[PDB]
RNA sequence: AGGGAAAGGUGAAAAGAACCCCGGGAGGGGAGUGAAAUAGAGCCUGAAACCGUGGGCUUACAAGCAGUCACGGCCCCAAGGGGUUGUGGCGUGCCUAUUGAAGCAUGAGCCGGCGACUCACGGUCGUGGGCGAGCUUAAGCCGUUGAGGCGGAGGCGUA
RNA sequence: UGGAGCCUGGGAGUGAGGGCGCGAGCGAUAACGUCCGCGUCCGAGCGCGGGAACAACCGAGACCGCCAGCUAAGGCCCCCAAGUCUGGGCUAAGUGGUAAAGGAUGUGGCGCCGCGAAGACAGCCAGUCGAGUGGCGCCGCGCCGAAAAUGAUCGGGGCUUAAGCCCAGCGCCGAAGCUGCGGGUCUGGGGGAUGACCCCAGGCGGUAGGGGAGCGUUCCCGAUGCCGAUGAAGGCCGACCCGCGAGGGCGGCUGGAGGUAAGGGAAGUG
RNA sequence: AAGGGAUAACCGCUGAAAGCAUCUAAGCGGGAAGCCCGCCCCAAGAUGAGGCCUCCCACGGCGUCAAGCCGGUAAGGACCC
């Protein structure tokens, strides 16, 4: 699971740390690594989440 | 639609109908549950906390049942301790009934 | 159930020289290329790597004092069957060998690791003589 | 002088396979007896090691206490199972003896069967009952023929 | 209020210890050496994570199950999960990647002393020359001193404004530890129509041993009975059902005359 | 062994840090029966299985359609002697 989020993460601009942050701060005890298959099934809302995460963190 | 409810400690992608298993719930044979456990839709919602506040998924549960049978067995060596226990962990299914987030 | 689980499809294929580039630092991520890491499919057990093409080899840039100080070696089963070879002469003849030893290092020591060593196409150049695509990464 | 084995079993009944066929014979193949002949004669049942034939999966750039976890392919009844194993992760045999053993320390080729905390009489705690300031009989005698009675010599206890 | 304590009694094993830290003796301020003393871990936790591999060094005391989440030592360039993350310095030996007396204008940072228009510190008659010159002494990092026997190597590849060393800062990965959800068993506590069933809370690594529950084998009473040729015992198969487990059912083929409940009793009992 | 290349101790050029001097700190030359290649031998299971010369080519009959198909060929190759 970790191991390809970050592939797909890596490939918006920023890497797993930083993405794991981000999502810590906003708020979304969610992902859980396994429903991160997301970045294979509708990437559209991988993207969304992206956007969340740097939200929190620059 | 999607949908990513959480029940039993774990969390699922849900559809509107099918399930699989999910862990003992002290719920009546037949009945309905609402899981308003849920983030995530198909229209691209996520959760500003943990929760989307007003939403929800209905289901029907169709049953209990026991897993299929796991040995397990353990030893150690040159001290004659070894040791078998017979396991099988239970379960619910449901079925899901909709999607209304 | 939640296997994510790919099917097959078509593998790609690349270009790449950093001529000017410290070894190692390069074939570090040729390695992780070679494995299907960069993308999410990624699948332990299966061979979903890029195949790569380097153009360009020798040229590299290696730091501080290594000719002479980088001792390259082979035993054959013999008495005092022991070689010793020096970094410059690796590069006088048979420099494809320099970026090709340094990879095989990076690469798991499997079957499958010997499968993905054959994916990684090496020539001291510019001009690889194989032409049907390569989506040259700088 | 002395030591000293192994080895039991067709079927209710021999009705124990006339006759034909291949073979020097031994064996078989038809036929026939029988409820049954992988009950056909060192013949009831016929387990395991061990040796064959046929079929599915599988292997000639690999590397191992031989398995396990995960994917993936093929093969057989169906949204689930069973068989097999390509790749990937992880993994120092059993027993004894020892401060310490995968150990290059002991024993064991493999399978089956035999194989080691007992009984008597005292003793001492515990415990389920009987009767209690008392409790209890031994040898024997009378009955039963898988019936129980009687018998206070004695013994423990009451300073 | 603790798998604390004290008193009386039944059953033991042990009486060969070992490493590490600290305090002494013996020894040579030698030994995986040896003697005692205080503590720990192995023993019995060769179960799990870190350490390349490895009983006792660091992390941590493993009832079971989950394709959930947080951590610990140690880690985040590839092999190998996570930063080629940020900011300031040092080092050019691959030091790092394991050695001393003693040697050296290696470097970088501090010194406080000579004496410089009685303008020689370095150079050719001292005039020109027109300025920085020497002197020990501290601190960081490195250099020589450095020769042993099968093929080499920091675990490997490979690293030089680092992937080394020093000092900050934020974030991730990471165990059988801690949470989440479900289940078991034992205690304690609740109900108290004691229901042996529901609710709550703790405990459950283990060698020598102590204690508690069960399962199975042979035989006896139950028996002048009950099952049995419409198939006993035994044998061969199963992905099915019930038990934590030893086990017990169910079904199909084989076998051809024996088998024996509920509840109890003996022992040539695994 | 000739021979060609790179080196060890060691012998030099040019040259600052340090107006002098120094083989060195940027560079450049000499220099061993030793190192590399050269001589002789093995070698494409070098699963990275190489290259050059010459030859032989037809579907003839059937499945999850190029053998996973059986039976005759071709250039060739065995058997027996």
């Amino acid at each position: 699971w970790i191991v390809r989020i970050n592939a797909a993460c890596r490939q918006h601009g920023l890497n797993y740390s930083t993405f794991i942050h981000g999502l810590k701060k906003a708020g979304i005890e969610v992902d859980r690594k396994n429903l991160a298959d997301l970045a294979v099934r509708e990437p559209q809302v991988f993207a969304e989440l992206v956007e969340r995460a740097k939200a929190a963190q620059g | 639609m999607f949908a990513i409810v959480k029940t039993g400690g774990k969390q699922y992608r849900v559809e509107p109908g099918l399930k699989l298993r999910v862990e003992k719930l002290d719920a009546e044979p037949g009945a309905t549950v609402e899981l308003p456990v849920l983030l995530l839709g198909g229209e691209k919602t996520v959760v500003g906390t943990p929760v989307v506040e007003g939403a929800s998924v209905v289901a029907e549960v169709l049953g209990h049942g026991r897993g299929k049978k796991i040995l397990v067995s353990k030893f150690k060596a040159k001290v004659q301790y070894r040791r078998k226990k017979g396991h099988r962990q239970p379960y619910t299914e449901l079925l899901i009934k909709e999607i209304r987030g | 159930m939640k296997t994510y689980v790919p099917k097959q499809v078509e593998p790609r294929w690349v270009l790449i020289d950093a001529e000017g580039k410290t070894l190692g630092r390069l074939a570090t991520k040729i390695a992780t290329l070679l494995r299907g890491k960069h993308r999410p499919d990624w699948t332990p057990n299966v061979a979903m790597g890029d195949f790569v093409v380097v153009v360009n080899a020798d040229k590299i840039r290696v730091t501080g004092k290594k000719l002479e100080q980088k001792i390259y070696t082979r035993y054959s089963g013999y008495p005092g069957g022991l070689k010793k070879i020096p970094l410059e002469k690796m590069l006088a003849t048979h420099p494809e060998r320099v970026l090709e030893h340094a990879v095989k290092g990076m690469l798991p020591k499997g079957p499958l690791g010997r499968r993905l060593f054959k994916r990684l196409k090496v020539y001291a150049g510019p001009d690889h003589p194989h032409q049907a695509q390569r989506p040259e990464k700088l």
